RNA sequence: GCUUGAGUCUCGUAGAGGGGGGUAGAAUUCCAGGUGUAGCGGUGAAAUGCGUAGAGAUCUGGAGGAAUACCGGUGGCGAAGGCGGCCCCCUGGACGAAGACUGACGCUCAGGUGCGAAAGCGUGGGGAGCAAACAGGAUUAGAUACCCUGGUAGUCCACGCCGUAAACGAUGUCGACUUGGAGGUUGUGCCCUUGAGGCGUGGCUUCCGGAGCUAACGCGUUAAGUCGACCGCCUGGGGAGUAC
RNA sequence: AAGGAGGUAUUCAUGUU
């Protein structure tokens, strides 16, 4: 199983959404006995620059053990979501189950 | 001279830490040259990585004539 | 290269400190490196020529700083 | 590359001693599975002329390993090609 | 007419000429005036002295609307690039932000070919 | 038979190495609209050209193509050509540590096969910017050019063909030996890391220089030094890399 | 564009700014 971190950017105004959309993701790699290290949602952060005229997204980090047919799946829905700004998942050789620079 | 990173041991950059890249950052958003920090060649590669994807997950701006 | 009047802050000083701005930002050079089409091989040929010559000053200066000039 | 397991179960099968990896036959074996392995890999990207590069250079060790074991004892060639379902 | 006592100047410096613009802060035009239009052609009109009668000329044409604050966006490679600037001073607006918005590509379209001159 | 050459395995390291697919922002162009008005554009100086049907400028929205500022480095990777935003999938090579393993399985290579910048060709798409040809305006005694305004193939994509470059380090590949210094980059061992340090030990890489070599220029442990193995090539200049 | 200084270039507390 390959080591993955995956940060999705929500929109704002779907806020209300982001605890249904982060247990959906996790039953889904839960189910494909993928394992998640960690999940921490950072809300909204005021971005840098206006994404699609829009600010303030919810930026919610995930790092997660779990097969690449999955994490496949999951980009997929990410596109597919329209509530979903942005997202990122980038490979990791291990699980760094620390706190996260700006939590901390 | 006194590359920082080499001083704790850093393994990676961790792109997360902005207050870092904001160090390593002009105000006109670019990045600073490594003959100017004095930071280390493998240490500088790992840091405009994490200021590229920085970027792209708007912690940081492009330019400042941006927003 | 963004310059707002502090408080208290005389004009002249002000249009001084924007120039500085502009100067460590490099607009100027950038624009102009820009304004015409440098091929590959004239770009590679000209940053080598560049660290030839800096390098090749450099051990002139640190060598003939050990002779007697009178 | 290869996986470490599948390594492991190939030296396993082909190996005089489990842990003689150096076996002519172990080499050629580790050879053979990841020359099949590509196949698939270059069947789908055909412009890949770099990698198919280090593809040659590893049938083109493949046979001369099977030229030297051939050289030295001929029933272990005779075997090992049947093994492993080599023309000639 | 309608006096808003804040506008924005866009200084547009081309090599060839310079082009000054008073609008709002949201982006509707008040007045404009350049060295053409000053007089100066060619060679004299890419000077910074042209620049900065230019300047006084656009200040005058948008006398009427009344504009104290003024921020400064200067635009482009230009001869004066700051002669405006100066000329703006001393017509006698508060000059509250400069401002450079020189558009840099970031490896974009190809230039032109170089000059054998 | 043996283990020193060669290769395999265990753990890690760095890299614009390659292929495929997404995505980001800046910028250029065009379109629609608002504000606003007589110039804009260009040159050594002008004109062609564009603008009162409202240009240029300024703001908002949209479409599209191409390329990835800063980082960036006589830095890195690749056999060479060459490779530069970020992310994912597939994939090649190199190097270091400790061992274990096979036991000369090696080096070179005519024919042969493959890869091979740019321009070019075929079929089908795409087309923002740039730009051979071409058109116009200039310059000049002339200007089939340099300069200016436009501008088609092409540059981009898919699949084929072509197979040539100052394809250059103008230096074939492999191996062994021979004083040094200053760096860069990437590993790794030890010494109290007395905190950024001190002493080693590899790989690749830039400069200076000794003997030696060279016509000289210069090369100089990455040799053009002292040698060994194999291959390619030269025999005055033109005619000619031309004719058949 | 012209003149002066330092270096191969920076360490030079952050804060302030
Ligand atoms: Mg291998
Ligand atoms: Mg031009
Ligand atoms: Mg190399
Ligand atoms: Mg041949
Ligand atoms: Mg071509
Ligand atoms: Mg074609
Ligand atoms: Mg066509
Ligand atoms: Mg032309
Ligand atoms: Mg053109
Ligand atoms: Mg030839
Ligand atoms: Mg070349
Ligand atoms: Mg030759
Ligand atoms: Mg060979
Ligand atoms: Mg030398
Ligand atoms: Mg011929
Ligand atoms: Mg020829």
């Amino acid at each position: 199983m390959r080591h993955y971190e995956i940060v999705f950017m929500v929109h704002p105004d779907q806020s209300e959404q982001v605890p249904g959309m982060i247990e959906r993701y996790t039953a889904a790699i839960t189910g494909a006995e993928g394992k998640i290290h960690r999940l921490e949602d950072w809300g909204r952060r005021q971005l840098a620059y206006p994404i699609n005229k829009l600010h303030k997204a919810h930026y919610v980090l995930m790092n997660v053990e779990a097969p690449q047919e999955v994490i496949d799946e999951l980009e997929t829905t990410f596109r597919f979501n329209d509530a979903v700004i942005r997202s990122m998942v980038m490979r990791t050789k291990h699980a760094v189950t620390e706190a996260s620079p700006m939590v901390k | 001279k006194f590359c920082r990173f080499t001083a704790e041991g850093v393994q990676e950059i961790d792109y997360k830490d902005i207050a870092t890249l904001k160090n390593y950052i002009t105000e006109s958003g670019k990045i600073v040259p490594s003959r100017i920090t004095g930071t280390r060649a493998k240490y500088q590669r790992q840091l405009a990585r994490a200021i590229k994807r920085a970027r792209y997950l708007s912690l940081l701006p492009y330019t400042d004539r941006h927003q | 290269p963004v310059i707002k009047v502090r408080e208290n802050e005389p004009f002249d000083v002000a249009l001084r400190r924007f120039k500085r701005s502009c100067e460590k930002a490099g607009v100027l050079a950038e624009v102009r490196r820009r304004e015409f089409y440098e091929k590959p091989t004239t770009e590679r040929k000209r940053a080598k020529a560049s660290a030839v010559k800096r390098h090749a000053k450099k051990l002139a200066r640190e060598n003939a700083r050990r002779t007697r000039l009178y | 590359s290869l996986s470490t397991e599948a390594t492991a179960k190939i030296v396993s099968e082909f190996g005089r001693d489990a842990n003689d990896t150096g076996s002519t036959e172990v080499q050629v074996a580790l050879l053979t599975a990841q020359i099949n392995h590509l196949q698939g890999h270059f069947a789908e990207h055909k412009k890949d002329h770099h990698s198919r590069r280090g593809l040659l250079r590893m049938v083109s060790q493949r046979r001369k390993l099977l030229d030297y074991l051939k050289r030295k004892d001929v029933a272990r060639y005779t075997q090992l090609i049947e093994r492993l379902g080599l023309r000639r | 007419r309608k006096q808003v006592s804040d506008g924005v100047a866009h200084i547009h410096a081309s090599f060839n000429n310079t082009i000054v613009t008073i609008t709002d802060r949201q982006g509707n035009a008040l007045g404009w005036a350049t060295a053409g239009g000053s007089g100066f052609r060619g060679s004299r009109k890419s000077t910074p002295f042209a620049a900065q009668v230019a300047a006084e000329r656009c200040a005058d044409a948008v006398k009427e609307y009344g504009i104290k604050n003024l921020e400064v966006m200067v635009k482009g490679p230009g001869p004066g690039r700051e002669s405006t600037i100066r000329a703006l001073n001393a017509a006698g607006f508060r000059i509250t932000n400069i401002t450079d918005v020189t558009p840099i590509p970031h490896n974009g379209c190809r230039p032109p070919k170089k000059r054998r001159v």
